């Protein structure tokens, strides 16, 4: 019943992510989890992401801050707070301050 | 939640280099991590807090108990493996109070 | 002696010049300080490209990363390794075939771990090590049961013979992952190092005593790692390779231990294993004892070199070129991370 | 002549570099110079 927490990230960030416990397989076998590979491209993280975003007993989603970039357009659409998403850093880009979707709210910064 | 975030910019990197020592000794240990999800052993419960008269959803960090990756580095892992856990563990509880 | 001198060089001789050859190529102290002064992954490339490496990262896309670089280098060692087994005759074949039964272990725990979750073989084909590739095809379009894909692995495998330490193909849902993966580890070791001293002469001298540590760390670490685990002491003691020194009555008291304590005092009896223990300091900032171990299994893979007419070089070159580019690999890490405090725990060869 | 070796010595030039081309181009030409490293310190892939 309580929600889930979802990753959207490199295949490091996802398992270190997994050895935390935040992966799990529901009644239909749906992972709340995507690693992020150079196969897969802008489409299918936006596909994955709206699919996560959908569901309901999501709760928190995490994106590495180059991801969120990639697929900044659904991140700035998606306005509602329920779905708590955060932009984390990466051993591949480090993370900045700007240019988040959350602080997009804030000028006082 | 700006310092919340400058400590993720370090919570987070403790976490990855954590993962990259377990890497060393472990190996090639991402795929059977996600290959072996089961249940999830963290799930979240929706709690409400109130300032004036507008309640604020915000977020509880509760075990399940269902752990899937003992045994995970049992022949060469095991303390690296172990210390990755308990890493990502503290950057799971950063990140849910900053969600 | 069985005077290996003799006829060792009539078919194997060519390669064992050639596999000296290659480890003369393995990064020095003063190789691996260079790598170390470096600031980025590009400038990694560009030092590396002075040893005997060369252009094996040159090819590949100018954003270098640390998958792509230890990709890199475990397509070159497995390179290396084909090209040596395919030169090798009957007996070395069947040792440098015993090397790569520990990657196929890996290999068959990763596709009953797909199966059991109902996912593609073919799927998970392409996350399989290299060195253990499962080229027979009884084990594909398996269909996702896996009583079939026991079946193949006993029929058109050579984990067959491993395989009989269960009882049925219901284990496979039965045991947990782990604990097949590390009873198919101690059928491994046992029958390689039965394996080895048949050999005997220079190749069991020199390689009994690597399988021999193999076993007695492999129990150290498992008795370490199942303290705080529902691996109960009796279902542990099963996954101990008897190779080690420590079978008679040492891996008793290890599957009685209860604490790292008495892990501790049981390793004490054996003083090679007590300095390493005594050194795994294991809290934060120095070695610790899987680090130790690694230094430990690197000496022993180096004074296997000081024989010269055995088998034991092989496979004292492949663990200490893995252990090669898993330091480069570290290395990258840390220049990528930007965390150079621990750049010095790579573990030194030659 | 082929008795024994040649009398080899070492020698230096300092030459202006928008010669330097020209003025080596002539040396590869003539065949009789054998040039050294002289910057080992940084590897030959970033000089």
């Amino acid at each position: 019943r309580g929600k889930l927490i979802a990753v959207i990230g490199d295949e490091d960030t996802v398992t270190g992510f997994l050895l935390g416990g935040i992966g799990e397989l529901n009644k239909n076998r749906h992972p709340n989890f995507l690693v992020v590979e150079k196969d897969t491209t802008i489409n299918e993280i936006e596909d994955t992401f709206r699919q996560f975003l959908n569901r309901d007993d999501i709760g928190i989603i995490l994106i590495n801050q180059y991801i969120a970039e990639m697929v900044r357009h659904a991140l700035d659409a998606h306005q509602r707070s329920i779905p708590a998403v955060l932009e984390i850093p990466s051993k591949e880009h480090p993370y900045d301050a700007a240019k988040d979707s959350i602080l997009r709210r804030a000028k006082g910064m | 939640i700006i310092e919340t975030k400058m400590l993720m910019g370090e919570v987070m990197r403790e976490a990855a280099f954590s993962l990259a020592e377990a890497k060393f000794t472990a190996g090639d240990f991402s795929t059977t991590v996600i290959q072996n999800v089961n249940k999830a052993q963290v799930k979240i419960r929706a709690k409400k807090d109130n300032v004036a008269g507008v309640t604020l959803p915000v977020f509880e960090h509760y075990h399940e108990g269902t752990d899937s990756y003992e045994l995970t580095g049992l022949a060469r892992g095991g303390e690296q493996l172990a210390k990755l856990k308990r890493n990502y563990a503290k950057a799971v509880e950063l990140l849910v109070e900053l969600a | 002696s069985f005077f290996p001198e003799l006829y060792f060089n009539v078919d194997n001789g060519y390669l064992e010049g050639l596999v000296r050859g290659l480890k003369a190529g393995v990064l020095s102290q003063a190789d691996y300080l260079n790598l170390v002064q470096c600031e980025t992954l590009e400038d990694l490339k560009l030092h590396l490209q002075s040893t005997d490496y060369g252009n094996f990262l040159a090819n590949e896309a100018s954003p270098l990363t640390v998958s792509v670089i230890d990709d890199k280098l475990k397509e070159k060692m497995v390179v290396e390794f084909r090209h040596m087994r395919n030169h090798a005759y009957e007996p070395l074949a069947s040792f440098l075939d015993f090397i790569t039964y520990s990657y196929m272990i890996d290999n068959v725990i990763l596709l009953i771990t797909g199966t059991l979750h109902q996912r593609s073989i073919a799927e998970l084909v392409p996350k399989c090590h290299p060195l253990g590739s499962f080229e027979q095809m009884e084990a594909v379009n398996i269909a996702q049961t896996p009583a079939e894909l026991y079946n193949a692995i006993l029929v058109d495998t050579p984990l067959a013979a491993f395989f009989q330490d269960c009882i049925s193909e219901q284990d496979l849902d039965e045991m947990n992952i782990e604990i097949i993966r590390n009873t198919l580890y101690k059928a491994y070791l046992e029958s390689f190092y039965k394996f080895c001293t048949l050999l005997g002469g220079t190749t069991a001298d020199a390689m009994c005593p690597i399988l021999e540590f193999e076993a007695d760390r492999r129990a150290f670490i498992i008795t370490i790692n199942s303290f705080g685990t529902e691996l109960s002491k009796e279902d542990r003691a099963k996954l101990f390779p008897h190779c080690g020194r420590l079978y008679p009555e040492g891996l008793a008291q290890l599957a009685r231990a209860d604490d790292y304590e008495q892990v501790k005092n049981v390793a004490d009896y054996y003083p090679e294993y007590k300095l390493l223990f005594e050194g795994a300091g294991s809290n934060p900032g120095d070695k610790t004892l899987e680090d130790r171990f690694f230094e430990h299994e690197v000496k022993l893979n180096k004074l296997a070199f000081l024989n010269q007419f055995h088998f034991g070089v092989f496979y004292a070159f492949v663990k200490l070129k893995e252990q090669e580019c898993r330091n480069i690999v570290w290395i990258a890490e840390c220049i990528a991370q930007r965390h150079r405090a621990k750049i010095d725990n790579y573990i030194p060869i030659f | 002549e082929l008795f024994r070796s040649e009398e080899m010595t070492l020698a230096q030039l300092f030459l202006q570099s928008e010669a330097a081309y020209c003025c080596v181009s002539e040396l590869e030409e003539l065949g009789k110079v054998q040039f050294r490293d002289l910057n080992p310190d940084v590897n030959v892939f970033q000089r």
